[PDB]
């Protein structure tokens, strides 16, 4: 009874540890793609400053 | 337990021993020997918690465990909470002889 | 193997930690939602760069300017007009909804204040009538669920073993005037337990053997050698210490 | 409880009835010690020593025949059920015969109806009627110290005239539905059924000899048939059976039902007859045999056959027993139908289908203990006497054997396999393969009274098995009236599988013990297997204050036989059980250690998962604030790319009409909100201005609160079972 708990407890420890580490890396991908958008946006902010 | 988060865990061990006690139920198809053998396990489990000293952080709960084990010394330490000798008798039967018969009873009285 | 306390500590600290492997899982599986929301707002951003690119080049044609008299709203200007229309209709309904709830409270205050002038006891029976309603709703869903099981067993889609069910109980009044009803109830129960009936037949004859099993058993035993099963004396007294 | 059982073992052998009978037997012994012999020769052999049972029991009382009073002595096995008083060692009832039996009694038998007792002797039968029970204790005549019982002599005029006639065997007819009938077998090879209504005339008579058409000649050859074993010795009844339809003419339809009586001869031939006391004697009662015993035997299965027992099973099991102590286990099966193929010149067209006997095994009993004599003496003499068989009243796979030197118990382990194989489907061959696996009977020497060759035996005078009041418990009474008691095992246990602990362990994630949770007895049954004895020392009857002292050499061999059996069957198995409990307890200590190390690692990762989740929230809101200013740069650029348009469209001008209309509707809505607020303010201040007198507290009584808490339980548990039953159906009906 004590072992069936502790061996199943251990399996959800390593699960949440895997998915937390997945979120860390999917955040790195967002932060990288946000820069590709920001380096793309900034030239349009220059053209309007000349045209005005 | 609601007021004292330091004792509450131990107060709940005491309260759960107060739920494992084999009391006879009038609607229930058991033998006296079944009540007897179950109460013997409950006594062998209550005394077990006294050997690992489980209640030696609150002497009130340590007294309640001795009372629930039929300790005739701790029961007489409760004499100022036993207003008469026949309540002491019925307490002593509840915690030391739950299969008592009419033809044993004189000796306990 | 241990004490009663060790084997109990191994249960509590396991459950005192299993609780947190829900606490820290629910935040992890929740944050995946808002991380998936943020990726959607990122793709809105990538689309907005290219709308802004196309509109910057569209504004550089001299023909396009001639059609602007017949342009619809831009989708942001109409989405704000549709939001203004939605909010106007909501603020209009919730003014009525709150007005009419406040009259439903207020004539109920008048009704309680009418009822308060002719005595006591409604605050007992709403409790028991709700229990009686819930108890027949339990019986109606139970009647419906068995009829589904009958139907599924008709169709042979379901097969079952055996299950059982529960019964009620009631306690007495304490306050000194019931005893002859408590006794007449007991008297009618004793009268309804007074004796029953009798039966007669021959015994059932035991089942006959199958002739095929009987012939197999003859054909087994007729080939069996039958060496005797002796009372087993110890096979070497030549191991005595004297 | 359990402690209820030891008191009767010490009390009952010391009861005053066993003291009376151990004093009478002393007073009988003084008289005949001195006359010198003179020269004559009696031309006669000694009488046959018949193994006895002059004891029975009924409902919770034991009944012993006192032949010195000519009465039963009746002793109670039910103590006072609460009372603080000890069971009185002095208390019994006497049941005295109104007419005394005019012969020595060797056996007693209670009727199926439990009201009548047969008193059985070599020259007669008398039957006793039990007096009516009443009073606070259900006592004979309400508790009289002596009661007088009605006694009827049976077949008296036949035994008192035919001086060369004797009884061999007797029983009750198997009925609870008729008058009590008694069945006798006598020294003329004739069975006779008598009614207690008509106790001097037989209701039915069955001749067992082939002797038709040679009549009008006298009686003498009874010497010479007996030398060939052509004497009927014993009989027993099988269960109630439907008669084979070939035994009647092709007129009938009603299936006639009768008892199969099995009959044994002194040569060991067996015969059958079907007996009814409910049908007309047309073909009913014909003798059928000799019944062929398979396989064939080159000794011919002995020639000293003395007892038979028919077990209440399907197929029948007939136990046959000899004076040599051999017990044969004959399964009874109906005969075979012969195809018309390839045979010629049989010469009677009247083959009745006769059932066949099939020997499953044979048992050889140690009647007296065998010791180590020399290899050089071809003339030591095996100690034979008439084996007496008894049915067990609580275990249909056990029976018991009493003889002059002891008592043996026998359990037929394979009967459960036979009932399995016959009760499964017609293609089940593997239950017949289980019937081939060599679980033999078990044989158990409970009592020894001749433990040494030199010693005189103490022949059993009383035998009974108590079913309900001492548990299943055996009672034996000696030739010396010593009472001996053994609790019987409630079940014939077969041998368990060989040792579930020659396992080497292998780690991947799960415990090898999960498979041992499925059966609650698992480890205790493995210890109970290691402790399973395959020989034991019999319980020895004490030597008497009149016995000859034996040679020291017999006593050394008896000691070494006993200490060897203790060393090999108890001590070795108890140290093996100890090593098994040592191995098991260690594995649990080491698994308990592992679980604390496992738990302590998960306790540190409890910190790890928090000091990670916190930073994942920090890193998310950083990416989110960054997305909003990228989007709030985007939402500004798109707004500048629409501002340079030189004219207002049809849609800009007409949205401007709607936006010019909305402010006056907002002027009405922004008064309606205030009217609803001032309604709430007025209502709330009119509720406030009532809160200055008390409501009475609705104190639901301690029983009325418990009523609602019991109803909300019943209904909440009904709801759980409906939520369950919907999910159980949904798990079966996957679409």
């Amino acid at each position: 009874e004590n072992g069936e708990k502790i061996t199943s407890l251990h399996r959800e420890v390593e699960k949440v540890k895997l998915d937390q580490k997945r979120l860390d890396q999917e955040l790195d991908f967002i932060l990288s793609q946000q820069k590709e958008l920001e380096d793309l946006l900034s030239p349009l902010e220059e053209l309007v400053k000349e045209q005005s | 337990a609601d007021a004292s988060p330091a004792s509450a865990g131990i107060c709940r061990i005491m309260g759960d021993l107060m739920r494992t006690m084999p009391i006879l139920s009038p609607g229930n198809t058991q033998t006296l020997t079944e009540l007897e053998l179950k109460w013997q396990h409950w006594h062998e489990e209550c005394e077990r918690y006294l050997q690992d000293s489980t209640f030696a952080t609150s002497p009130h709960l340590e007294s309640l465990l001795k009372i629930m084990l039929g300790d005739e010394a701790a029961l007489l330490e409760q004499k100022e909470l036993l207003s008469n000798w026949y309540h002491f008798l019925v307490t002593r039967l509840l915690y030391s002889n739950p299969t008592v018969k009419p033809i044993d009873l004189h000796y306990y009285a | 193997v241990g004490t009663s306390e060790e084997m109990k500590m191994l249960r509590t600290e396991s459950d005192d930690l299993h609780t947190f492997l829900l606490e820290i899982k629910e935040t992890t599986e929740s944050l995946h939602g808002d991380i998936s929301s943020l990726k959607t707002t990122l793709l809105e951003g990538f689309a907005g760069v290219e709308e802004a690119r196309e509109q910057n080049e569209r504004n550089r044609d001299s023909g396009y300017l001639h059609l602007l008299y017949k342009r619809p709203l831009d989708p942001k200007s109409e989405a704000q007009l549709q939001e203004i229309r939605r909010l106007h209709q909501y603020v209009k309904f919730a003014v009525q909804d709150v007005n009419d709830v406040l009259d439903l409270e207020w004539d109920q205050h008048l009704e309680q204040k009418k009822k308060q002038r002719h005595l006591l006891v409604p605050e007992r029976e709403t409790l028991f009538n709700t229990l009686a309603n819930n108890r027949e709703i339990i019986n109606q869903q139970r009647k419906r669920l068995n009829h589904l099981v009958d139907s599924l067993q008709q169709l042979r889609l379901y097969k079952q073993t055996s299950l059982w069910s529960l019964s009620s109980a009631v306690p007495s009044q304490s306050s000194i005037h019931s005893f002859d009803s408590d006794l007449e109830s007991l008297c009618n129960a004793l009268l309804k337990t007074t004796i029953e009936s009798h039966t007669k037949s021959l015994p059932k004859v035991p089942a006959k053997l199958s002739p095929m099993k009987q012939a197999q058993l003859r054909n087994f035993l007729a080939k069996r050698k039958t060496p005797p099963v002796r009372s087993t004396a110890p096979a070497s007294l030549s191991r005595s210490a004297f | 409880p359990v402690g209820d059982g030891e008191l009767w073992q010490t009390w009952l052998p010391n009861h005053v009835v066993f003291l009376r009978l151990r004093e009478g037997l002393k007073n009988q012994s003084p008289t005949e010690a001195e006359k010198p012999a003179s020269s004559s020769l009696p031309s006669s052999p000694p009488p046959q020593l018949l193994t006895r049972n002059v004891v029975f029991g009924l409902g919770g009382e034991l009944f012993l025949w006192d032949g010195e009073d000519s009465s039963f002595l009746v002793v109670r096995l039910r103590g006072p059920s609460g009372g603080g008083e000890e069971p009185a060692l002095s208390q019994y009832q006497r049941l005295l015969c109104i007419n005394p039996p005019l012969f020595e009694i060797y056996q007693v038998l209670l009727s199926p109806t439990q009201h009548h007792v047969a008193l059985i002797g070599i020259k007669g039968l008398m039957v006793l009627e039990l007096p009516k029970r009443w009073g606070k204790n259900s006592e004979f005549e309400g508790g009289k110290s002596t009661v007088n019982c009605s006694t009827t002599p049976v077949a008296e005029r036949f035994f008192t005239s035919s001086t060369s006639l004797t009884l061999k065997h007797a029983a009750w007819y198997p009925s609870e539905i008729l008058d009590p009938h008694v069945v006798l077998l006598t020294s003329d090879n004739v069975i006779r059924i008598y009614s207690l209504r008509e106790p001097q005339t037989p209701t039915n008579v069955i001749i067992l000899s082939e002797a038709e058409e040679e009549s009008l000649v006298l009686n003498k050859g009874r010497a010479y048939t007996a030398s060939l074993g052509e004497t009927a010795v014993a009989f027993d009844f099988g269960p109630l059976a439907a008669v084979p339809k070939t035994l009647f003419g092709q007129n009938g339809k009603d299936e006639v039902v009768a008892y199969p009586l099995y009959i044994l001869y002194e040569n060991g031939e067996t015969f059958l007859t079907y007996i009814s006391l409910l049908h007309s004697p047309g073909n009913i009662g014909k003798l059928l045999g000799p019944l062929p015993m398979h396989p064939a035997a080159e000794d011919n299965y002995g020639y000293d056959a003395c007892a038979v027992l028919c077990l209440p099973c399907v197929p029948n099991i007939l136990v046959i027993a000899t004076e040599s102590g051999m017990l044969y286990h004959c399964v009874v099966l109906e005969g075979e139908e012969e195809d018309d193929h390839t045979s010629e010149k049989s010469w009677d067209s009247r083959i009745d289908l006769i059932p066949s006997l099939y020997v499953f095994e044979c048992v050889e009993l140690e009647l007296a203990l065998k010791l180590a004599s020399g290899e050089d003496d071809p003339f030591d003499s095996d100690f034979s006497c008439p084996v007496k068989l008894h049915r067990d009243p609580k275990c249909p796979s056990r029976y018991h054997c009493t003889h002059e030197a002891g008592v043996h118990s026998v359990g037929l382990t394979w009967i459960h396999k036979l009932h399995k194989f016959l009760g499964s489907d017609e293609e089940d061959k593997d239950s017949l393969q289980e019937l081939s696996t060599e679980q033999k009977c078990f044989v158990e020497h409970i009592l020894c009274t001749k433990p040494l060759p030199c010693r005189q035996p103490a022949p059993i005078r009383g035998f009974w098995i108590v079913p309900d009041i001492l548990g299943p418990t055996m009672i034996c009474i000696t030739s010396t009236y010593e009472c001996l008691i053994w609790p019987l095992l409630s079940t014939v246990h077969p041998a368990s599988p060989p040792l579930l602990c020659t396992r080497e362990d292998v780690e991947v994630a799960e415990s090898p013990l999960r498979v041992l949770a499925e059966t609650p007895d698992s480890f205790e049954k493995h210890i109970r297997s290691i402790l399973q004895r395959s020989v034991a020392n019999p319980a020895f009857l004490k030597a008497s204050e009149k016995d000859i002292a034996p040679p020291p050499e017999e006593c050394l061999q008896l000691l070494s036989r006993a200490t060897q059996v203790f060393r090999e069957q108890y001590i070795l198995k108890q140290d093996l059980a100890k090593e098994e409990i040592q191995r098991r307890v260690k594995l649990l200590c080491d698994q308990k250690k592992k679980q604390l190390e496992d738990l302590s690692y998960c306790r540190e990762e409890r910190k790890s998962l928090r000091e990670m989740a916190e930073r994942l929230a920090d890193k998310y809101e950083e990416a989110k604030e960054k997305q909003e200013d990228i989007m709030n740069r985007m939402k500004k650029l798109l707004h500048s790319f629409h501002s340079e348009l030189p004219v207002l469209s049809d849609s800009e001008r007409d949205m401007k009409k709607e936006l010019q209309l909305i402010p006056d509707q907002l002027r009405h809505l922004g008064n309606a909100i205030k009217q609803v607020t001032m309604k709430k303010d007025y209502q709330q201040q009119k509720m406030e201005k009532v809160l200055s007198l008390p409501k009475p507290t609705i104190i639901l009584s301690a029983y009325q609160r418990k009523c609602i808490q019991s109803i909300l339980k019943e209904e909440g548990e009904h709801i759980r079972e409906m939520v369950k039953q919907i999910n159980d159906i949904r798990n079966h009906v996957n679409f």
